[PDB]
């Protein structure tokens, strides 16, 4: 409130807060319907109720109209007093009309019906303020909108009229001034007019406010259809093409026009019509582009590239018209007419690029602002009308057929045939009740359009494709608590069991078995949660042997070998096991007989042929016990000698020493064999140097200090065995000059006692604003006379304490999920450099434990168990990343390593930073290469694995891998879904996966704002939770005025000083939220901060134990904490806000300081939800034919989605958050 | 010279929009009637319409411009050069005459074809259907129009053009082919007599889903050691 002005209801801060604390005792006394009664009695019984009953009459209003006016300016902020009032009346409404149904209505209202109101209309009085904030014009028009509009005072509908008065502004100013800015103004719009036009914001809306509704919701279309062409059409059309610029304004308004009597495009009469103003702007600048009008040439059919203006007048291009170029004839075979031979054709530029360079922008502006149409009329619940959706997928074909690339002109046609998925997923987001037959009679007419080749199984793995993400994408993936009936429900579609009914039965088990394998497959030492995993498993058992289809457990096996790997299946069953239940495998019998040798495949064969003859050569020698033979198969391969010693050393691990793992000792290699190899080693002139002679007869006779007696419990020291022992050679064999730091990160790592370790957090206030300066006695001041807010200094913004650390920074690899980096580096290079130092380290963690104990900072117990499930968790994160099998993940890592190895062609200790960084950049140079060639060398790997003489046999190693109709004469095949193409398992879409494929196909520069998104989405989630930390930060800096001696130190007695149990329970339910953003955050604040935090305080995870200093937002000790958390979040989200500054390139404050901030203002966005289903849906597959699906994102429309749902604008600055006691 | 063919020229000039070049085309009507000129040219002069032609004309050149719909074709006629128009239909055809030249237009349905015709070109037009060739016809170009089928050949035919169109079945071909252009259709097999055409006659069918059978037994005739038909290219 400015000067001289006071509260208009004396002490109506204390009321408020008092009011506000009574609600929340009858929030826990009672219900939800309870409340609107036990809140009144509460204020009616307390000594103020009578003191206020007591007062009569029209007094009452008075007080009423002066308190809901200072509430307002208690929660919200009013830029003018118009629209204090505006808020006023419109709470008034809210008042009455919680009034209207109170069992006495209209006899007395009381203080509680406001806070009531406010509650219970919360996101509509916020919405209205965010309304009239985006652009105030609105309240202008709004104030006589009272006697223009009569306002009858019984529900909110000021909300309505005032999105009515924006929208006929809206229409009023179309395209005025400099129409990118109005352009701009109607996405910043978007998201408060389409609330106000959405069903579930105005739920107890009377009939006036219905019809309100209707009305904007009619004018809301037009302008937003026509929105997005001004978006792709004329503001971009001609960035480009300018001619057509000015043109394109011609057609804008028409458009509006086409749409002014009708908008509802999702019907007959309004599409038809958009299409048709569509068709003729086309047609039209085609024709002003060219004295003729332009059309592609004949016999290419397909554009014109360079051409000549002939006699003719027919621009033909060249090479297509080498017919005549080549035979030596002259006409063209749209004329016919013919100079004779002499003239000598050529190519005309100017015409050329014009021709060529219209072709291309324009189909891609029309095609944009195409699809931008069939995502308003594909929008709300239901889908258009049978004409609207037969147009639609009739529109695919040509009549070169269906080769349209859903487009409403007839000019391009790629090739023989392309189906694509774009119309099948818009048509397929609504339930499968209702589009049943729109996609049966698709892919009906789909089967007849060219004779389609016989060979249908990778188009039926497309349509199963887009079924299975609609499912999962669609009610899946939307719910909290009703999975719990879910997870029953897929159990009832067990009980009772290619058209589309079937294709969605088959993709509905496929998602079914799919749940049931990562049911099936989770680390067991946690047994729990029985009901659900239990009932549903014994549904899945009854469908599987009830159905008597031997697919579904070949697809659960599949399933299963890809989530953990081949030899989890494998052991997954062995007669009597009590683990063991055989499900899946119908096989079980046929692999007990083979059950001499379970199955290992030599996941080192990513080298060629000749390690697999190397290691064929060594088993020989070894179980003949005449190993001579070694000595010229060394003779008979020919490669670089230091690859010879890599290949023997590893077929020494693969036949001799991994022998010493069976339990069984029998099976052990006998001394007999073991004799003659050392000796051969000895006399071995390959291994001629004494390091790898030495590792060679240690791994012989089992001394390798890796492969110690006590290995881990299970197969997790085994994969990781594997690639340690592969890091050994090509460390040890190994002859490239940056390879030394990882060799002395292993081989005595004492020298590398002082080095910084590849892949670690560095400190970011090293390299490099906005963040707080630091007074001279060191207090972070504010955004930087002026002093300092805090002692005072005479300092204020109108040294080199680089918090890096050498050695294992990071700390408990339990709490790790997304990979984040520095140094301009991908993150699939980053953590193959963070696996290859634990794959460096971890063997080092051999030779001498307590070196490395000095390495690792936050000291451990046993520095290998602690490397080893940090490299489990690497790998998880790998596979993930990569979206490729477990395996396949392992297969990967020794790639990277061959790569290292067979790379033949800046420091040796990593003694400063900047020598760290510069051998992270030249390795990655090293690593990256054949890491993009995953598409070729992986089937390469497979083939060579699933080829070999040890696993060839196996039932489960040609289920897996190769076709299960060869072996298994039980599998049913009668029809097209009984392929084993279908029931293959595809790769799940995870976040963590698209963040791949935006740094492959290069999104640094295409799609900076994704980028931006998603390489810092781990901890931007939690931003949302800004709101609540800015609370509780200000709910105990007014509790706790100038004290100046909090001496408690436990928030545990803090919670249980609060008397009234519901208050104590609010405040944890507040608390909690505080410890779990502090500790899932804690450790990126220590090094990415601003806020100089002392290096102890983000080390170890915080609960209700902690000293109560904590969540006081002091500017010294340990209040620092809850200032430097709720800096970091307000930077990540003015960050982003600023990476939206960009390409939307018009400068917009909105800068919302940190003591108005709302739900609103920040990046609200549950993983699960939105953004799952969203990277779902746009995942769109194409299939051509004679070749596979390809899966295929689309980055720009992710993108778009992104900034147009949560990231429009919403900007803040930290201005507050403080003891201002 | 005529006192009514000149009042009618001057009220079509003096009722022509701005962007029409009517002076020009008024004084070369009126030169083309006094001296009885066999050639009448009117082109690219951004003409809507055209007022009643000189009956002794036996060149019409015309082409080029924004005609829509044409005037009475005097009898004497015989060359029409009309391409790059608007025209939606074409008047009587008069008997004498021998050429047409009617491409670039929005034509869908030619009138009778004249028993005298020699040339007709109208392409990049929009015919679903075409009229019985006359007998002495030589030239045809029917290519980028919306045709279904074609009308029987005559025997005095030499060049054939039909490309972008949707034709499924191709009469038999004379001998007097010389140049078949027939790529982009909807041709499954071809006939027999376009192996009997002359060795250096052309022929192109890219484009067009012949069956299997049929490039079998053109595979098998064309590459024979014995082979003396015609040039078939099939891309």
């Amino acid at each position: 409130l400015s000067e001289n002005a006071s509260n208009n209801v004396p002490f109506s801060w204390k009321i408020k807060d008092y009011l506000e604390e009574l609600w929340v005792q009858a929030q826990y006394i009672t219900d939800a319907e309870g409340l609107p009664k036990k809140f009144v009695d509460i204020f009616q019984q307390t000594p103020l109720g009578r003191f206020l009953a007591q007062l009569h009459g029209e007094p009452q209003q008075e007080l009423l109209q002066c308190y809901l006016k200072d509430f307002i300016l208690l929660t919200m902020r009013v830029s003018t007093e118009e629209e204090l009032k505006f808020l006023q009346m419109a709470l008034w409404s809210c008042t009455r009309k919680l009034k209207a149904a109170s069992e006495a209505p209209e006899e007395e209202v009381s203080l509680p019906w406001v806070h009531l109101a406010y509650q219970r209309f919360r996101s509509r009085l916020q919405n209205f303020s965010r309304i009239l904030t985006i652009y105030p014009q609105v309240l202008h028009s709004l104030m006589e909108a009272r006697w223009n509009h009569e306002l009858a005072g019984c529900e909110m509908t000021l909300d309505a009229f005032a999105a009515m008065a924006c929208t006929e502004m809206l229409t009023r100013n179309t395209l005025k001034p400099s129409p990118q800015a109005w352009l701009q103004l109607v996405k910043n719009l978007s998201m408060p007019l389409e609330l106000i036009c959405s069903d579930e914001h105005m739920q107890g809306s009377g009939s006036l406010a219905q019809a309100v509704i209707r009305e904007v919701r009619a004018q809301w279309s037009r302008i937003f259809s026509t929105a997005l062409f001004v978006e792709h059409v004329l503001l971009g059309t001609e960035s480009r093409v300018p001619e057509l610029q000015g043109l394109v304004t011609e057609h804008v308004f028409l458009l509006d026009k086409c749409l002014r009597e009708n908008s509802d495009v999702k019907t007959h009469g309004p599409f038809e019509a958009v299409m048709r103003t569509l068709c003729e702007c086309k047609e039209t600048a085609s024709k002003t582009l060219s004295r003729f009008g332009i059309q592609p040439c004949s016999i290419c059919l397909g554009d014109a590239k360079d051409p000549v203006c002939l006699p003719c007048d027919h621009v033909h291009c060249l090479r297509c018209l080498r017919a005549w170029f080549a035979s030596e004839q002259m006409i063209c075979p749209y004329c016919l007419t013919a100079l004779p031979d002499e003239f000598s054709p050529a190519v005309s530029q100017a015409h050329r690029e014009a021709i060529e360079k219209h072709a291309r922008f324009r189909q891609m502006c029309n095609s944009f602002f195409v699809d931008l149409v069939s995502t308003i009329c594909f929008k709300d619940n239901a889908p258009p009308e049978k004409e609207v959706i037969e147009s639609l997928l009739s529109l695919l074909f040509v009549q070169c057929e269906h080769t349209k690339s859903l487009s409403p002109f007839n000019d391009v046609v790629d090739k023989t045939p392309v189906i694509r998925s774009v119309i099948l997923k818009l048509l397929l987001k609504y339930s499968f009740h209702d589009v049943k037959d729109y996609i049966q009679e698709y892919l009906t007419l789909l089967k007849k359009k060219a004779f389609i080749t016989e060979d249908k199984t990778e188009l039926y793995m497309l349509f199963i494709n887009c079924l299975e993400d609609s499912i999962l994408e669609k009610t899946s993936a939307y719910s909290r608590n009703d999975e719990l009936n879910h997870l029953e429900e897929e159990g009832r579609f067990l009980k009772a069991y290619a058209s589309v009914e079937y294709l969605q039965e088959v993709a509905r088990i496929r998602l079914c078995l799919d749940r049931a394998a990562d049911f099936l497959s989770e680390p067991e030492g946690g047994p729990e949660m029985a009901k659900e995993k239990q009932c549903y498993l014994q549904q899945v058992k009854q469908f599987c042997i009830r159905v008597e289809n031997d697919w579904h457990r070949v697809y659960l096996v599949r399933k299963l070998s890809s989530q953990r790997g081949m030899e989890f299946v494998q052991g997954l069953s062995k007669p009597g096991r009590p683990h063991q239940w055989v499900f899946p495998k119908d096989v079980v019998k046929q692999q007990g007989l083979r059950q001499d040798h379970p199955g290992q495949m030599d996941r080192y064969l990513v080298y060629g042929d000749e390690y697999k003859a190397l290691r064929d050569a060594v088993a020989k020698a070894v179980l003949e016990c005449k190993p001579l033979g070694i000595k010229t198969a060394l003779k008979a391969c020919k490669t670089p000698q230091s690859q010879q010693s890599a290949y023997f050393l590893l077929t020494l691990f693969r036949e001799v020493a991994i022998l010493y793992r069976s339990h069984n000792a029998s099976l052990h290699p006998t001394p007999e064999q073991c004799e003659a190899v050392s000796k051969f080693i000895g006399e071995c002139k390959i291994l001629s140097p004494p390091d790898i002679s030495r590792f060679a007869t240690s791994l012989v006779d089992n001394s390798v200090p890796l492969l110690r007696a006590g290995p881990s419990d299970s197969n997790l020291d085994g994969t990781v065995t594997e690639m340690a022992i592969h890091a050994a050679a090509v460390l040890l064999c190994g002859q490239n000059e940056l390879l030394e730091p990882l060799k002395n990160l292993a081989f005595s790592p004492a020298t590398m006692a002082h080095a910084f370790l590849p892949t670690m957090p560095e400190d970011l206030l090293a390299q490099a604003r906005v963040h707080w300066y630091t007074c001279p006695n060191g207090h972070p001041c504010s955004v930087g006379q002026s002093i300092c807010i805090d002692c005072h200094a005479p300092i204020g913004g109108i040294d080199k304490a680089d918090r890096t650390q050498t050695g294992h920074v990071l700390g408990n690899p339990q709490r790790r999920d997304v990979v984040t980096c520095d140094r301009g580096l991908p993150p699939v290079v980053f953590l193959l450099i963070r696996l290859l130092t634990h794959l460096a380290l971890l063997l080092g963690a051999s030779q001498s434990s307590q070196a490395l104990i000095n390495i690792i900072k936050p000291p451990v117990r046993d520095p290998k168990g602690f490397l080893q499930q940090h490299i489990l968790k690497d790998l998880e994160q790998l596979a993930k990343m990569l979206g490729h099998s477990a395996d396949e993940t392992i297969g990967v890592v020794h790639l990277v390593l061959r790569r290292l190895l067979q790379e033949q062609h800046f420091d040796t200790e990593l003694s400063t930073k900047e020598m760290r960084n510069n051998w992270e950049k030249e390795i990655a140079a090293v690593i990256s290469p054949e890491l993009e060639h995953l598409d070729k060398t992986l089937p390469t790997m497979n083939n060579l694995i699933s080829q070999d003489k040890r696993i060839s046999s196996n039932p489960v190693a040609k289920i897996i891998y190769g076709d299960p109709v060869t072996f298994l004469p039980h599998l049913p095949r009668k029809s097209v879904v009984h392929c084993s193409k279908i029931w293959s398992c595809r790769k799940r879409i995870t976040v963590e996966y698209l963040q791949h494929i935006v740094e492959q196909k290069n999104g640094k520069e295409r799609v900076p704002i994704l980028w931006h998104f998603l390489q810092k989405e781990a901890e931007l989630r939690l931003v949302k939770f800004l709101p609540e930390i800015l609370a509780l930060q200000r709910d105990l800096v007014k509790q706790f005025q100038n004290v100046q001696q909090v001496e408690y130190s436990s928030i545990r007695g803090f919670l249980s000083k609060h008397s009234s149990d519901g208050l104590r329970q609010l405040l944890h339910n507040r608390i909690t939220v505080f410890l779990s953003t502090w500790n899932k955050l804690r450790r990126s604040l220590e090094t990415n901060g601003e806020i100089n935090l002392p290096k102890d305080y983000c080390s170890t995870d915080l609960d209700l134990d902690t000293e109560f200093e904590i969540l006081l937002p002091r500017r010294r000790g340990l209040g620092l904490c809850a200032t430097a958390l709720v800096s970091y979040l307000i930077r990540l989200h003015n960050e982003i806000v600023y990476a939206v500054e960009k390409l939307s390139k018009e400068n917009n404050s909105y800068s919302v300081d940190a003591a108005e901030v709302t739900e609103l203002h920040v990046i609200s966005y549950e993983v699960e939800r939105d953004l799952t289903p969203l990277i779902l849906s746009n995942c769109q597959y194409q299939v051509e034919e004679g070749r596979e699906t390809v899966q295929e994102f689309d980055l720009e429309k992710i993108q778009r989605q992104i900034v147009s749902r949560f990231l429009q604008g919403k900007p803040r600055l930290s201005l507050k958050g403080i003891p201002t006691l | 010279m005529n006192e009514f063919y000149l009042k009618t020229w001057s009220e079509w000039e003096k009722n022509g929009t701005p962007g029409e070049q009517r002076n020009i085309a008024f004084n070369r009507l009126k030169i083309c009637l006094q001296n009885q000129e066999a050639e009448l040219n009117l082109s690219e002069l951004d003409l809507k319409t055209l007022p009643d032609l000189p009956p002794q004309i036996t060149t019409l050149e015309i082409r080029k411009n924004l005609l829509t719909h044409l005037p009475d074709l005097p009898p004497m006629l015989k060359v029409i050069h009309a391409q790059f128009n608007q025209l939606e239909s074409l008047p009587a055809l008069p008997e004498t005459l021998e050429e047409l030249n009617a491409g670039d237009n929005k034509i869908k349905e030619l009138p009778f074809l004249p028993e005298n015709l020699t040339h007709l070109r109208v392409h990049n037009n929009r015919l679903h259907i075409l009229p019985l060739l006359p007998p002495e016809l030589k030239l045809l170009v029917v290519s980028g129009n919306r045709l279904d089928s074609i009308p029987p050949f005559p025997d005095k035919l030499e060049g054939l053009a039909l490309a972008n169109n949707f034709i499924e079945q191709l009469p038999e071909l004379p001998f007097s082919m010389n140049r078949a252009v027939l790529m982009n259709n909807n041709l499954t097999t071809l006939p027999e007599s376009v192996l009997r055409l002359a060795q250096n006659a052309f022929v192109n069918v890219a484009g067009n889903p012949l069956s299997g059978h049929t490039m079998r037994t053109l595979q098998q005739i064309t590459t024979g050691p014995d082979y003396s038909g015609p040039r078939i290219f099939f891309s």
